[PDB]
């Protein structure tokens, strides 16, 4: 078929800049009759259906801000977004519709000042326990940049086997990561100690933000 | 409304379907696409006029109406998508040919070998199917809005 | 104004079968054409089927031609994709799209192809049992030991939507496990109720968990 191939995989930019990623197709996309370049650009927000952005190659679609622009012609298309708002976190896909429908691989436009991670620890839930297991989690909301070494503490003695995380893909309104580590024990091994906590180390200052609780009551 | 107000139009449809045929064989110009399907549309229009004419009379003139209505409206929708399919060609296409004998019971006007050159210098900023679309409105908008 | 909601598909075994319907609503249905796009686990985007306005012609990539069937019924306004001989390649999210250039896209039905469904366990996460009031109280919801992806976690029937994080399920063993934070003013919690709704489609599970404080 035709092969669409975009470069680069990813772009960073500080909120309000010009970005011009590129889409190149294996086959020319021009008709003899009418300069009609039969390529579309679709933007797709994190966990959303793609949205139509530009068709034909140049022409924008109902409620596309002038800032997204489509240049290109033949085998060589380029999408250009001036004044990058925060709600422009997306992968941008090009599609050919000259002979069947093919897509590019995608270009992730992730946004670029730091902020302090906001930890909060959460004990097992009664029922989880009375159903034969015990899991302890703490969320690290609204931090930036990505890098954060979160360390669990059992009163002070620090074990690791069974501590599985996950970073949200960068927020679109506030444009900053999050995270969530889960320490997952057996029902009975949980009351081995009393005090529990977790710490960040995130580089707003490497003064490891701590948030704690202690078993007994809960 | 006699043998004239039909035999004129019955002639007027030869004054196109042969006009078209000129291209096939002189200005070769082979192609068809839906154009053969469209040739048929005017050989429907004939019937109407030629029947509204030959044995006029006052009963059969009611028949001639509907058939002078059908193959014109049919004409349009055939010339329309045919036109559309340029101002808007569809990511798929096909480029096919093929099919009472449509193909058989005539060769020189019922054969369809449009092998797709994505180009036609159909005169005056309008393609044949683009003209023919109009002329077919000029038979539909008669029939109804200038007859019944 | 114009809507599409595809649905009806979770897990299916290799060689399997299963049919999805895009419930179309809010445009001159019988006049447009319809298409069926899936998105792979790599986040890749493959076009899958295309039916013409009047069900006349259909088209398919060679990769599903034969195994897949794009019907429509403008009586009940639905589009259909009928999947057969199911390859574990077919494993993807399934969008239903509209062309004139896909201008109104659905939302997806995830479809996975593999060989063991598992209803998700849903535990509510109440904060420290200490009365220690801060200011912006965050509560959680925890979802554990399920197959397959995805789930659908909603705070208060979609009404709590502003100020919530839902972290990418992970692949310990062959069960996925996923967490959910939601911040909110201390004024708006305990007094006012806040519950976690979880929907496992690939198993039919409408587990509701109301976030309770911590009595003894
Ligand atoms: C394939 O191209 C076409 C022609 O060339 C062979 C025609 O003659 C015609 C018919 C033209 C006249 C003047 C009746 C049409 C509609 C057409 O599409």
């Amino acid at each position: 078929d035709i092969v669409m191939s975009q470069s680069p995989s990813s772009l960073a930019v500080s909120a309000g800049e010009k970005v011009t990623m590129s889409c190149k197709s294996s086959q020319s996309l021009l008709n003899s009759r009418t300069r009609k370049n039969y390529l579309a650009w679709y933007q797709q927000k994190p966990g959303q259906s793609p949205k139509l952005l530009i068709y034909w190659a140049s022409t924008r679609e109902s409620g596309v801000p002038d800032r997204f622009t489509g240049s290109g012609s033949g085998t060589d298309f380029t999408l250009t977004i001036s004044s990058v708002q925060a709600e422009d976190l997306a992968v941008y896909y090009c599609k050919q519709s000259y002979n069947l429908y093919t897509f590019g691989g995608g270009t992730k436009l992730e946004i670029k000042a730091d902020a302090a991670p906001t930890v909060s620890i959460f004990p097992p839930s009664s029922e989880q326990l009375t159903s034969g297991g015990a899991s302890v989690v703490c969320f690290l909301n609204n931090f930036y940049p990505k890098d954060i070494n979160v360390k669990w503490k059992i009163d002070g003695s620090e074990r690791q086997n069974g501590v599985l995380n996950s970073w949200t893909d960068q927020d679109s309104k506030d444009s900053t990561y999050s995270m969530s580590s889960t320490l997952t024990l057996t029902k009975d091994e949980y009351e081995r100690h009393n005090s529990y906590t977790c710490e960040a180390t995130h580089k707003t200052s490497t003064s490891p933000i701590v948030k704690s609780f202690n078993r007994n009551e809960c | 409304q006699g043998r004239g107000a039909w035999l004129l139009m019955a002639f007027t449809a030869l004054a196109l379907e042969l006009t078209a045929l000129w291209f096939q064989h002189v200005m070769l110009l082979k192609p068809s696409v839906l154009c053969i399907y469209e040739r048929v549309a005017l050989f429907g229009v004939l019937g109407a006029a030629l029947i509204g004419a030959i044995a006029p009379k006052t009963p059969l003139r009611y028949v001639a109406m509907v058939i002078w209505l059908y193959s014109a409206f049919r004409g349009v929708q055939l010339t329309y998508e045919h036109t559309m399919l340029q101002l808007y060609p569809s990511p798929f296409a096909t480029c096919d040919f093929m099919v009472l004998p449509l193909d058989k019971w005539v060769p020189q006007v019922f054969v369809a070998s449009g092998d797709c050159a994505e180009r036609q210098w159909d005169f005056l900023g309008l393609e044949m199917p683009q003209w023919l679309l109009g002329i077919f409105i000029a038979y539909l908008i008669v029939a109804v809005l200038v007859v019944i | 104004e114009v809507q599409l909601v595809e649905s009806g598909g979770g897990l299916v075994k290799p060689g399997g079968s299963l049919k999805l319907s895009c419930a179309a609503s809010g445009f001159a249905f019988s006049s447009y054409d319809m298409s069926w796009v899936r998105q792979t686990p790599e986040k890749r985007l493959e076009w899958v089927a295309y039916i013409s306005s009047g069900g006349g012609s259909t088209y398919y990539p060679d990769t599903v031609k034969g195994r897949f069937t794009i019907s429509r019924d403008n009586a009940k306004n639905t589009l259909y994709l009928q999947m057969s001989s199911l390859k574990s390649e077919d494993t993807a999210m399934y969008y239903c799209a509209r062309p004139d250039a896909m201008d109104y896209w659905g939302q997806g039905t995830s479809v996975t192809v593999s060989s063991k469904t598992t209803a998700p366990s849903v535990y509510p996460l109440a904060p420290v049992c200490g009365d220690t009031t801060g200011s912006s109280v965050t509560l959680g919801c925890l979802v554990k030991g399920y197959f397959p992806e995805p789930v659908t976690l909603t705070w208060n029937s979609g009404s709590l939507s502003s100020g919530v994080h839902t972290f990418p399920a992970v692949l310990q063993s062959d069960l996925y496990t996923l967490s959910s934070s939601v911040t909110v003013t201390s004024s708006t919690w305990p007094s006012q109720s806040i519950t976690c709704n979880v929907a496992h489609p690939a198993s039919s599970t409408k587990v509701d968990k109301k976030i309770e404080p911590r009595g003894p």
